[PDB]
């Protein structure tokens, strides 16, 4: 009875809307106690397109992405096309495994075609230039988190551990 | 289930021989190990729970009469489990997310592989953000002249902790969860001090994969060597094999035995797990069972925190 | 058991103090103090133990037995010491 | 209790860092290469540490009459310059 | 049957090759009557007639790159792209040429004279050792050519990159492959690298343990390659090139002395060897061994698919022959050495020490079975499917040797990820548990008493501590009287615990003549070597750290011999040298016969405690500066030498194309495509340079395959028709293969390697070795090891800046004085008119450790190696590249002194040299620091200058005005000067130099001007 | 380039008849040269569909499938149930490689439903039942490379090393 959406963080505003409901579910499997963004999900073999942000799956384990879980539905112009799988809360990869195990993990992932019309020359990156941090803290990390603005008094260290906790693989095409 | 060994101050885990004035015309020195050998933690926990008329010549038969199956050791900074990773003489503390794609990184071709290992041991390495060797030169003063003696000077490179750091070991037993929690141990050498913290922490063990990480030195039966050192590239992907001494026992005042081992942070392939079982006799099994008990033959999946002994 | 009791104390400097470490820091100083990992001054437990040991061996030049038991022995005939010092961490410097 | 950023500047400003000189007696001029710099920690500084002791019937004597009598000891070098006197207050007040 | 006719592969193209082409007077071309090899054919008089159909249609096209640079039609026709002049361009630097002049065989008579000189040295050998004459010729063919003054020639004036010799030896090396494929089938590449040498050298109390550790590292490999140099001749080793090899020449004339050769022709070549292979000292005749370990523990070999034991060469039976062979040969060398050690020990059961050697060798043979040092052997093979098309070579048959070599090294990388120490081969469970351990001395009250030299193995011999040793050695298994103590305590400091391997080291260091056991190699029986060693008893004294800390004091005492030993002559100091001792330490031989007994132990006289009141007072009265306890351990190495041998551009731009810029070269396309073209255009003056740059203009901007060559084929077809004797027309395709090759290079991002490349490199490497050898001895240093790129020497802290400056400038090939017979000149090495190139484009780093004489050498060596290997790859300094400040990595000098570190750049230009103006920029800061050191000695500037710069850096770094920073430094110097007006004037190109670090425990000021003062503080702490 | 199909090698043969070409193109994937199989492709995060042989993409970055890359046409019954990608030959996890890449290789890949009907759990499996080994050798391994058991006389170093080298992950679903 818990469905979440897998959302990634490129330097592109292309997941500006992902869900019809501002919160979605009724529990959080992710925590922020000012010490760290606990229970963040990484998946292997999934590189991401920037414009119309879509994880195009290249099956190279050296290509990954670090994205957070949020509940909701993929605008209902989707959910017949994105990935719809269930996990037993023992196989999901999670950094800073301090959070909650809901025992019910349904997940919707942006999932597209490999489209063998070019090659998947991938490119990783690390985020910086806090303006890039902020133009997504505005649209995601405060859009789903009413927890924000409540403990947000040491409002920097919650944003500093954003830098070294996320890295993806772009295609630059 | 889990035990955190929190050092109160820099620690010294020597690794080599003499550390005392023996040659009249030279100083002595020593250097600390970044991760204490599981013999150290075994001996510490044994010192906490001791009975004074048991063993007297075994040092691990009676020790195994006290401890559960100790599982390997690694760092935890702020809930950030750091894990040792060893190349030839290179040792680095890498976080978890850099071990998943690792088996593929050493199977990449030349330049990609070397660039990967380089950025791992050099740039994605986090050892030097948490720990830096802090040298401490000492002297002995003879009261007759109030001056240093005839080169009674020693340099001991300690282990400075640039931030709040613990060592993580898991222990099967639960009756001990109360008899060591909140104990101020004499952890490590040079008369240093650490503090113990215990809390139940479910950890998954029975898992099998293709590549493993030596969280603790993998001992070798001292007869399979010629069967092992010949085809080393077929058992360990990266890492370091070496001859180590198991330590120094207190009840007998003797240096413990010497065994060729595969040091921490080394990456062993699955073909070794059976190999040792194939290359160990029936009573050397009875001995290496205790060895694994005190925490030696510990492994871990590169995909998830899933520990695994070898002979068990 | 095995440190059943503890006594903390403040080391209040009456005169200036120098506890050397050689030329141990990348600084403009040739004889720096004993630094921490954070560069703050400290007194290593070795220096503290040795200084207090040497002092007590002359301020009570009959308790050699007790001091040698607690603070350890010098000559090769030895036995486990039974009192240790923690590195003196700087508390509060004047300003 | 200052912030850690400005604290390690105020503190490094409190530390004494003198230059000392070694003089040639027959001409009262500094000897070549006879100049170095030291670093004392100011008078009235306070360090903190603990004496951790096991219980073996000597501690009952050590920590009771030897320790009760200790107030002043000498720490570190350069005591001819008078750079070692220090006072131990036990946390019992 | 008899084969391997590479004697003509060394002679197919003569050293008279470039003057007979474009002759000035044209005499030899008419007095010998298919044009110029007539001369070589005439030179073929000592051995078999010339085979012409086996080494010009192959193994000459495959050896060098000229076959692909010029083109296989202009290469042979040798007349359609001409030039009058004759130059020689450094292989790494196509920028600087040479003026060859004309001192060469011109007359039909002097050529006969050089033939006669070859003959008289090669006429005393019979034919039973067919291979021995080729052996000696391989070495002396150049030594006679340059001994008699003759400047050496490039392969061709159309491409003056390779000297005529490297081309010849390269054709010979390829002949190992070409013979093995004209025969049934094979072709091999064998590489051998010793596992963990740095850890092994860092195992020993005394320097006499480091010396023999390095010497063993060299000698075991020499023993394994003795088999190859006797089997397939010397020209089977591609690294290190043994054309200027001390070990090889020693082995060679010792084998010639073997079997009986008149002791009148042995001298005619021994003088050649002593003058050029050495520098002019025959102490290897007075020491009986080569005094310096100079074999790099990493060798390569070109092996042929043949084998003996059919009494001649038959096809190899399997593809695991050489690996097993070298493994067994290595273990055999070690076992033979320890057997000879036991024999020589039993021959002297007296002397106490050797008695202990006896009675511990017999106890630990089962522990000495394992060599203390193991190797790692890889091999790669090739078949005629790869270099042949059933009638000739293929096209891309040139890129084979590269692809194989690039193959081989990669394998090593794989095996490198896992390091297994040698001590793991032992079996120490039953020993260290059940007390089976042999224990000569005190049975440890605590288990088994680890060793003190290696610190890892349980010790067998436990010398007691120095309380009352004479009454402590007799009541134990160490001694037998009061006499042996004075010789046991002579080589084992009281207190030392020794493992079997460490004691074997000490025993070999007791007399370094058993090493011949390995240097000769299956040549003499072990008993025959030992019976010489037990015949003569001349003492070989290796210094200690204290003997090198006390150099200046011994010097000051040889300038006051009688005065300072008037009050002496009761202390065994002014004692007359009574023995025939000698040392490989050149400074020792320079003295000792200068009035002072240099065999004394400063640890016993003034570095001692019970004494040195006496000695301090003595030194006081006689105006002697009481010594310092610090020496300096200098360690050097070239940067990206592997990348160099693989042809990369990283040695050229060390800091830009780092190592991952070959995992993808496209991101560094600009720099590689600038530098490679800058080099290719610049190699070959001739008439082809314009042709070549037109080919590149074609390649440049990806002009499609021959869709552009119509721009360039013109520039060839107009020229191919300047000559009529050109037999057939083949210009339609060669112009296509030329740009295919150039695109291959520019698109792979590295010069394709050929054997000529490798011999030309690893010969200049040994020449630089011979240069730095005489450099170290100039500065009263003591060479523990110095092979080519690397170096490990102990010097006094006083001549370390001078030495670093000189050695760096000489490694580039630029100096001021002559260094024996190697008269070095602005990027070349002039040996009596012979210009050999050097390594100016290569970067060399340094790692100086100012250590107390009593510091444990284990940790000193480990910290030196670690500082070098780590800091050289983690620190970046502002370098200017094409007038643009970038970041660089290598060419640093990392000083450390018990907690003080400093880094000194040595390049300041990322292509370190592109002209002749650069050769003074080399290490131009070390002489700035020197100038500043010679102001503080003279008392003009105060040492406060070093404790004052901080309150000037905070203002000097935030500044962007040059002429303001100049005033600022002048005022920082003005305020701390002691005389009227000093003049230091820092060169103002050091301002703004920014050093950085990738967050390591190394602390380093981020500006060169502060690293200068930290280096001065380190140096002066060395005089404490 | 000439296209290729990754075919997992399970205990079943519901994938055997999908790729037809015997000769192929300008290269090969494996190379039976007396050392064993070579260039074994491993896809992580993609468990196997035991029946109706397909690649069930989980988000666990720990499950690994052992198969082989076969040459050319997918029988043209695809382009609705399969997907096509063109890789630089460097985005694959090839095992104990021998052969030479062509730096560009069209790859096709099966795919199944993400199984929203049963808990996506998994178990390991190894090559046992020594008779089924030769059955898959003679079923598909010869349909692609028939020269097995034809020119090679050895049965142990290439033919009986799979017993521990092929190990994939079945959903039990
Ligand atoms: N004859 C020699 N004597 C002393 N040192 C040597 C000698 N030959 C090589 N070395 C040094 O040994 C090292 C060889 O390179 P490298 O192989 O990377 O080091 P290693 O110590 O051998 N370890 P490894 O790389 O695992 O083999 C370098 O530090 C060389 O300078
Ligand atoms: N291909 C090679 N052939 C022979 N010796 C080599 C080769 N590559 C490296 N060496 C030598 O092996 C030893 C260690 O090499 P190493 O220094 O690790 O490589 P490098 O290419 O020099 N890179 P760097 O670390 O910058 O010095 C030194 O003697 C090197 O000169
Ligand atoms: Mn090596
Ligand atoms: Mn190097
Ligand atoms: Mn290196
Ligand atoms: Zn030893």
């Amino acid at each position: 009875s818990t469905q979440r959406e897998y959302v990634f963080i490129p330097i592109t505003n292309s997941i500006t809307i992902d869900v019809k409901i501002t919160i979605g579910g009724s529990d959080h499997i992710t925590n922020i106690d000012e010490r760290g963004i606990h229970n963040v999900l990484v998946i292997t073999g999934y590189a991401v397109d920037e414009k119309n942000g879509r994880l195009v799956p290249t099956l190279d384990p050296c290509d990954y992405v670090k994205g957070i879980l949020v509940a909701g539905t993929p605008q209902q112009a989707q959910s017949n096309d994105f990935l719809t799988l269930k996990l037993p809360a023992n196989k999901l990869y999670l950094i800073r495994k301090k959070g909650n195990i809901s025992d019910d993990l349904k997940i919707y992932i942006p999932y597209s075609s490999p489209d063998a019309r070019n090659s998947m020359k991938t490119k990783p990156v690390s985020i910086s230039d806090d303006t890039i941090v902020n133009n997504i803290i505005k649209e995601v990390f405060d859009k789903i988190y009413n927890i924000t603005q409540k403990e947000k008094v040491k409002i920097e260290k919650v944003k500093e551990d954003i830098k070294e906790l996320f890295s993806y693989y772009a295609l630059e095409q | 289930k889990r035990v955190l060994i929190k050092p109160l101050e820099p620690l010294m885990f020597r690794s080599q021989g003499e550390f005392e004035p023996l040659i009249t015309g030279s100083h002595t020195a020593a250097q600390s190990l970044i991760i204490p050998r599981p013999s150290t933690i075994a001996g510490m926990l044994g010192y906490i729970l001791f009975n004074k008329s048991s063993g007297t010549g075994d040092w691990l038969s009676d020790l195994t009469n006290l401890l559960a199956t100790i599982y390997g050791t690694f760092i935890e900074t702020n809930g950030e489990y750091l894990f040792p990773l060893r190349m030839g003489n290179h040792l680095a503390l890498v976080d978890q997310q850099h071990l998943i794609n690792l088996p593929t990184l050493l199977e990449k071709e030349y330049e990609r592989r070397e660039k990967g290992i380089y950025e791992l041991f050099y740039d994605k390495n986090k050892l030097f953000q948490i720990i830096n060797h802090q040298d401490r030169i000492g002297i002995s003063i003879d009261k007759s002249t109030r001056t240093v003696k005839e080169h009674y000077l020693y340099s001991a490179r300690y282990l400075a902790f640039k931030k709040e750091v613990n060592y993580v070991i898991f222990i099967d037993n639960d009756a001990i969860s109360d008899k060591i929690n909140g104990k101020i141990v004499n952890f490590g050498g040079e008369n240093r001090i650490a503090k113990l913290e215990v809390d139940d922490y479910k950890v998954d063990t029975s898992i099998e994969e293709e590549y493993y990480l030596a969280l603790s030195p993998i001992l070798i039966p001292d007869e399979a060597l010629d069967n092992f050192l010949d085809n080393i590239s077929d058992y360990v992907a990266m890492g370091k094999v070496d001859k180590i001494s198991l330590g120094f026992d207190i009840a007998n005042t003797k240096r413990k035995e010497m065994l060729t081992a595969i040091l921490e942070g080394s990456i062993v392939k699955r073909s070794i797990i059976d190999f040792i079982k194939n290359e160990i006799k029936n009573d050397l099994r009875y001995r290496f069972s205790k060895y694994e008990k005190i925490g030696y033959n510990t492994l871990m999946s590169l995909c998830k925190l899933a520990l695994r002994k070898i002979l068990s | 058991p095995y440190y059943a009791f503890a006594e903390p104390f403040f080391i209040h400097a009456i005169t200036h103090l120098h506890v050397g470490s050689g030329s141990s820091v990348e600084e403009e100083i040739a004889l720096p103090f004993q630094r921490d990992e954070l560069g703050y001054p400290t007194i290593y437990a070795s220096s503290l133990k040795g200084a207090i040991k040497s002092f007590l061996l002359k301020e009570f030049p009959d308790k050699r037995d007790v001091i040698y038991k607690v603070l350890g022995e010098d000559e090769n005939p030895e036995e486990a010491s039974l009192g240790t010092f923690l590195d003196a961490i700087l508390f509060a410097i004047p300003s | 209790v200052l912030e850690d950023s400005i604290g390690r500047e105020v503190i490094n400003r409190s530390l004494i860092r003198v230059r000392r000189i070694r003089i040639d007696r027959d001409k009262k001029v500094v000897e070549t290469g006879g100049l170095w710099s030291e670093e004392y920690v100011p008078m009235k500084t306070i360090f903190f540490s603990v004496l951790l002791g096991k219980e073996s019937k000597e501690s009952a004597i050590f920590a009771s009459c030897i320790l009760r009598n200790l107030r002043y000891v000498i720490l570190g070098g350069k005591e001819t310059i008078g750079k070692g006197i220090v006072e131990l207050r036990w946390v019992k007040d | 049957e008899f084969l391997d006719y590479k004697i003509i592969a060394l002679l197919h193209d003569p050293p008279n090759k470039a003057w007979v082409i474009t002759g000035r007077a044209r005499n030899l071309t008419q007095q010998l009557s298919r044009k110029h090899e007539k001369v070589a054919k005439y030179i073929i008089n000592q051995l078999f007639g010339k085979n012409y159909s086996e080494k010009v249609d192959n193994a000459d096209k495959l050896a060098s790159s000229i076959d692909r640079y010029l083109g296989s039609i202009v290469y042979k026709e040798r007349s359609l792209f001409e030039n009058r002049s004759i130059f020689l361009k450094n292989i790494l630097l196509s920028n600087i040429q040479r003026d060859i002049g004309n001192l060469f065989p011109k007359d039909k008579s002097k050529l006969d004279n050089l033939i006669l000189e070859y003959k008289k040295l090669l006429n005393v050998i019979n034919k039973t050792n067919l291979i021995l004459k080729y052996q000696l010729f391989y070495l002396i063919y150049e030594l006679v050519w340059i001994d008699s003054k003759y400047e050496n020639t490039p392969s061709d004036t159309r491409n003056p990159t390779h000297t005529i010799f490297d081309h010849l030896y390269a054709t010979a090396a390829m002949m190992n492959w070409i013979l093995s494929l004209e025969k049934e089938a094979k072709g091999y590449l064998l590489g051998i690298d010793t596992i963990g040498v740095a850890d092994f050298i860092s195992k020993g109390r005394k320097t006499r343990d480091l010396w023999i550790s390095s010497y063993l590292v060299s000698a075991l490999l020499w023993y394994v390659i003795t088999w190859f140099i006797e089997e397939y001749g010397p020209d089977v080793i591609l690294f290190p090139s043994l054309r200027f090899n001390q070990f090889y020449a020693f082995y060679l004339l010792e084998k010639l002395r073997k079997e009986g050769v008149s002791e009148d022709v042995i001298d005619e070549i021994k003088e050649l060897i002593t003058k050029y292979i050495f520098n002019g000292d025959d102490l290897f005749e007075n020491l009986k061994i080569p005094p310096y370990p100079i074999i790099p523990g990493r060798i390569t070999l070109i092996l042929p698919g043949l084998i003996r034991e059919g009494e001649e060469y038959k096809k190899v039976q399997d593809d695991n022959c050489f690996i097993s062979k070298v493994k067994e040969r290595y273990n055999e060398g070690w076992r033979k050495l320890i057997e000879g050690l036991r024999c020589y020990s039993e021959r002297k059961r007296e002397d106490g020490f050797w008695n202990l050697v006896c009675r511990v060798l017999k106890l630990t043979e089962d522990l000495l079975q394992t060599t203390p040092l193991n190797i790692r052997v890889k091999q790669v093979s090739v078949t005629e499917d790869e270099i042949f098309n059933n009638n000739k070579l293929r096209s891309d048959s040139w890129k084979i040797y590269d692809n194989k070599y690039r193959q081989l090294v990669s394998e090593f990388k794989k095996s490198k990820l896992v390091k297994v120490t040698p001590e793991s081969r032992l079996k120490l469970f039953e020993l260290t548990k059940f007390d089976k351990l042999p224990q000569i001395g005190e049975k440890s009250k605590r288990g088994y008493e680890f060793c003190t030299s290696c610190g890892v193995l349980p010790a067998v011999v436990i010398m007691p501590k120095e309380d009352e040793l004479e009454k402590k050695l007799i009541d134990l298994g160490i001694a037998r009287d009061e006499k042996d103590v004075r010789s046991i305590k002579n080589m084992i400091s009281p207190g030392e615990r020794l493992c079997p391997w460490c004691l074997v080291k000490r025993a070999l260091g007791a007399e370094p003549r058993l090493m011949r056991i390995l240097l000769l190699g299956d040549l003499y029986s072990v008993e025959k070597i030992v019976n010489e060693i037990v015949s003569r008893d001349v003492k070989i004294e290796i210094p200690s750290t204290s003997d090198i800390a006390s150099i200046k004091t011994f010097e000051e005492m040889i300038e006051k011999k009688n005065e300072i030993c008037e009050d002496l002559k009761e202390e065994e100091v002014c004692e007359k040298p009574s023995e025939s001792v000698l040392s490989m330490w050149q400074w020792f031989n320079k003295n000792y016969y200068n009035g002072i007994n240099l065999t004394i132990d400063p640890e016993e006289y003034w570095f001692s405690e019970k004494r040195r009141r006496y000695y301090f007072s003595v030194f006081r009265r006689h105006r002697i500066t009481f010594p310092s306890p610090y020496y300096a351990l200098v360690r050097a190495d070239s940067d990206y030498l592997g990348d160099l041998l693989e042809g990369k551009l990283t040695p050229y731009l060390a800091g830009i194309i780092d190592s991952g810029d070959y995992a993808n070269i496209s991101e560094k396309k600009e720099e590689v495509n600038k530098l490679l073209e800058e080099y290719l255009v610049n190699a070959g003056s001739g008439s082809i340079v314009d042709y070549v740059k037109t080919v590149l203009k074609c390649i440049r901007e990806n002009l499609n395959k021959c869709s552009c060559a119509e721009k360039i084929y013109s520039n060839e077809v107009a020229k191919v028709m300047f000559r009529v004797n050109v037999e057939k027309a083949n210009v339609e395709e060669e112009v296509k293969n030329s740009l295919e090759y150039f695109e291959t290079i520019l698109n792979e991002g590295r010069i394709i390697v050929t054997p000529a490349w490798h011999v030309s490199i690893s010969s200049a490497l040994n020449r630089g070795l011979l240069v730095e050898l005489e450099l170290v001895n100039k500065h009263k240093g003591f060479v523990i090891y110095a092979g080519g790129d690397d170096l490990l020497a102990m010097l006094p802290v006083d001549e370390v800046l001078d030495f670093i400056k000189e050695s760096r400038r000489a490694f580039a090939g630029f100096g001021t004085e002559k260094l024996g017979n190697m008269c070095l000149e602005n990027g070349f090495v002039r040996i009596n008119n012979a210009y050999y190139p050097s390594l100016p484009i290569v970067g060399r780093s340094y790692s100086v450790i100012i250590a107390h004489y009593a510091d444990p050498l284990f940790f000193v060596i480990n910290d030196s190696y670690n500082l070098l290997e780590e800091g050289k790859e983690i620190i970046r300094y502002r370098v200017m590249y094409n007038g643009e400040y970038k970041d660089a990595k290598k060419d640093v000098a990392i000083f450390r002194y018990q907690g003080l570190t400093s880094v000194i750049p040595l390049s300041l230009k990322r292509p370190i040299v592109s002209s002749v103006s650069d050769f003074n920029e080399i290490a131009s800061i070390i002489d700035v620091i020197l100038e500043l050191k010679k102001r503080i000695d003279e008392g003009r500037i105060s040492v406060s200058l070093l404790y004052d710069y901080e309150k000037y850096k905070h203002l000097i770094v935030a500044s962007d005005e040059k002429y303001l920073t100049e005033f600022l430094v002048k005022d920082w110097i003005k305020r701390n000067s002691l005389r009227k007006h000093v003049e230091f004037t820092i060169d103002e190109k050091l301002y703004g130099v920014r050093l950085t670090i990738e967050n390591y425990p190394i602390k380093i000021p981020n500006d060169l001007i502060s690293n200068i003062v930290y280096t001065l503080r380190i140096i002066y702490g060395g005089e404490k």
